[PDB]
């Protein structure tokens, strides 16, 4: 019943914690079920101890879902995301949000039109070479 | 995932490929940069709106139905008609046989959001027009955004105003010849379906290149250690390793060929999108043949779908000129 | 505000950056791959040489040999492709250079968001960076208005702009910016009969010539 | 100085409507 485990982790200089995702795994198999003296991976301490959710990119286990929606900042699959931020900072999953809905007003005999301007600069970078060498 | 399909989980196999240093670490790399580079794709394309907009309830544009176009509420899913017929003609023992480390990981972005950047762009592309590509979503009429868009192709707007019944109708007739021109001819979704005929083609012959003697003794493992001692068993062995290593080299080699092919097509229609649909485009059979009036995007899998208006003139008379 | 937000933002310049750490960390495999045995006897041809005879010395040195050629022809490789993906870039600059600095952009969405009006270059390590400047409308206000207007009988359209009122007057204006104006013969141009229109309006059309002509020529 | 030039008539709305009020 092998798998593949993925390490979800906050920035080393922040915290010290982590989430493990296996795989292409449901969750009732193996990583709820791990055994002593029998899988391959030697860690074994986050075992099943709640916080388990089930993704249909494989389970993950370590973090809690919460009913919102923000900004994606790690990327999961499948349109999960998760974070490191409060509800006594944990580790959340959420689900991430396109934007503010937002519904349009429309009228047959009605047009908006501006009154007033806005100058503005913006930038952009774009690669033009890259380094030669010899061997 | 190399230790399996090199070695068949064994451990003198792994304790072999061990002295071949870094050979891994860069096939780990490659295909990782590649799924980012395609989770990045979809999102430059349709990932051009701030917010979500939604149509008003009431539906009336001046004659023109859009019925076609806009979700539908009743399906359990926001797919339009086309969206739905789009979606089923694409079809993606083996799948189930891939256990010797080859897998397929899920898009980030799943189709129930797209569907929803496609209704936000539609309902801001006949509510706003193009003046929500620059800020925010202005009032306007459609029968005044079409006066405005014949006035950019040098025709008179009391044009479409004299004949605005004739116009709406006639689109309504074309807009409907769409839906049959897809379900009747089953070629026109040929580009899509090479994307994943190619992808599964190529893991069946990496699949199928594990029975291959490579100049040995034998391709399975336990047959060549039950019948010779370690002392050259382990020369015997070290053509296999060497020969899939090898073949799995090219495995990686060609798709970061045909990542950079996607790249570019990816490149052209968020480029298409930007300019077609955002706005009206000068350039003569970039968003179609004629002249170019409006836009409106489709979702299929793997893909884009775009649906370009145009105005091409119909009979002619010849004149005396000075 | 432009040297605030790239002194204060620390990964502003990160397609920059990257072009210079994917060609470091590639040599730096290509000089680690050496200490790989490749199946033999050990990875140094002196050692090799000082062991063995030359009968075999011929058999254990081959392996390296292969091995390390392999292990250059994929550099090679992969730096093909890499070339190729920056040539590729290199020349949408160079379009862009072209078009956007050397002139004015009718394109969508080229030369900035919004209404594209000049642009300059500035140069970087190994890239260039534009500065696109723009002309993005502020605040809004509805308004009221109409396909056309038909004075004496005849349709009335606007010859650039669009109908627009208050609530009790009447006005014409451009569509980017508020500016009302009287209706005048001049403003306007008549085309067709009062009863193809949908939505028309009945009002009146000022003439500039009949009252100052009138008043004169009595 | 055009070649391909042809000789016709050019309506002037002001002539009519403004001499015979004028008058």
């Amino acid at each position: 019943s092998f798998g593949g485990v993925s390490v979800i982790t906050p920035g080393t200089n922040t915290s010290n914690q982590v989430a493990v995702l296996y795989q292409g795994v449901n969750c009732t198999e193996v990583p709820v079920a791990i055994h002593a003296d029998q899988l391959t991976p030697t860690w074994r301490v986050y075992s099943t101890g709640s916080n388990v959710f089930q993704t249909r990119a494989g389970c993950l286990i370590g973090a809690e879902y919460v009913n919102n929606s923000y900004e994606c900042d790690i990327p999961i699959g499948a349109g999960i995301c998760a974070s490191y931020q409060t509800q006594s900072q944990s580790i959340i999953a959420y689900t991430m949000s396109l934007g503010a809905e937002n519904s349009v007003a429309y009228s047959n005999n009605s047009i908006a039109i501006p009154t007033n301007f806005t100058i503005s600069v913006t930038t952009e970078i774009l690669p033009v070479s890259m380094t030669k060498t010899s061997v | 995932d190399c230790t399996m399909y090199i070695c068949g989980d064994s451990t003198e196999c792994s304790n072999l490929l061990l002295q071949y240093g870094s050979f891994c670490t860069q096939l780990k790399r490659a295909l990782t940069g590649i799924a980012v580079e395609q989770d990045k794709n979809t999102q430059e394309v349709f990932a051009q709106v701030k917010q979500i907009y939604k149509t008003p309830p009431i539906k009336y544009f001046g004659g023109f139905n859009f019925s076609q176009i806009l979700p539908d509420p009743s399906k359990p899913s926001k797919r339009s008609p086309i969206e739905d017929l789009l979606f089923n003609k694409v079809t993606l023992l083996i799948c189930a046989q891939k256990f010797n480390g080859l897998t397929v990981l899920p898009p980030l972005l799943t189709d129930e959001m797209i569907a929803q950047y496609t209704s936000a762009l539609l309902a801001g592309t006949i509510t706003s027009g193009w003046t929500f590509g620059a800020g925010p979503a202005l009032q306007i009429p459609f029968p005044m955004q079409m006066a405005y868009r014949f006035n950019g192709i040098g025709v008179t707007q009391n044009v479409l105003y004299e004949n605005q019944k004739l116009i709406a109708n006639q689109f309504n007739s074309a807009i409907g010849k769409i839906q049959d021109s897809l379900s009747s001819t089953p070629s026109a979704l040929g580009k899509l379906q090479d994307v994943v005929n190619h992808n599964a083609q190529a893991l069946n012959t990496l699949v199928k290149q594990l029975s291959s003697k490579f100049g040995a003794i034998s391709s399975v493992l336990n047959d060549i250690l039950s019948r010779l001692d370690p002392p050259e068993a382990e020369v015997q062995i070290d053509r296999l390793i060497t020969g899939r290593l090898q073949s799995l080299q090219t495995y990686v080699t060609q798709q970061l060929i045909r990542a950079a092919e996607i790249r570019a097509s990816a490149n052209l229609a968020a480029t298409k999108m930007s300019e077609c649909v955002l706005g009206q485009s000068k350039r003569v059979d970039f968003c179609g043949k004629g002249y170019h009036l409006m836009s409106f995007p489709q979702s299929a899998p793997h893909g884009v779908v775009f649906l370009h208006v145009t105005y091409v003139p119909a009979q002619e008379k010849n004149f005396t000129t000075a | 505000k432009i040297q605030d937000s790239l002194s204060s933002t620390p990964s502003a310049l990160g397609k920059l950056q990257d072009v210079v750490n994917h060609n470091a960390q590639a040599l730096n495999t290509l000089v680690k791959q050496l200490s790989s045995k490749f199946g033999a006897i050990s990875s140094v041809l002196n050692d090799i040489l000082s062991r063995l005879d030359p009968p075999e010395a011929e058999v254990q040195i081959d392996r390296l040999i292969t091995g390390r050629l392999q292990s250059l022809q994929t550099y090679v490789t992969q730096q093909l492709i890499r070339a190729a993906e920056i040539r590729a870039s290199a020349n949408l600059a160079a379009t862009k250079m072209s078009e956007c600095v050397l002139g004015q952009s009718k394109r969508v969405d080229f030369c900035g968001k919004g209404y594209h009006l000049m642009s300059f270059p500035q140069s970087a390590p190994h890239g260039v960076v534009f500065l696109h400047v723009t002309y993005v409308p502020a605040q809004e206000k509805n308004f009221t208005t109409a396909p056309a207007i038909c004075h004496d009988g005849k349709a009335h359209f606007p010859r650039e702009g669009v109908f627009v009122s208050n609530g009790t007057h009447w006005f014409v204006t451009q569509r980017n910016f508020y500016e009302p104006q009287i209706i005048t013969t001049d403003n306007t141009f008549v085309s067709g009969n009062c009863d193809v229109v949908i939505g028309i309006v009945n009002n009146t059309v000022y003439d500039p010539l009949q009252p100052e002509l009138d008043s004169f020529k009595e």
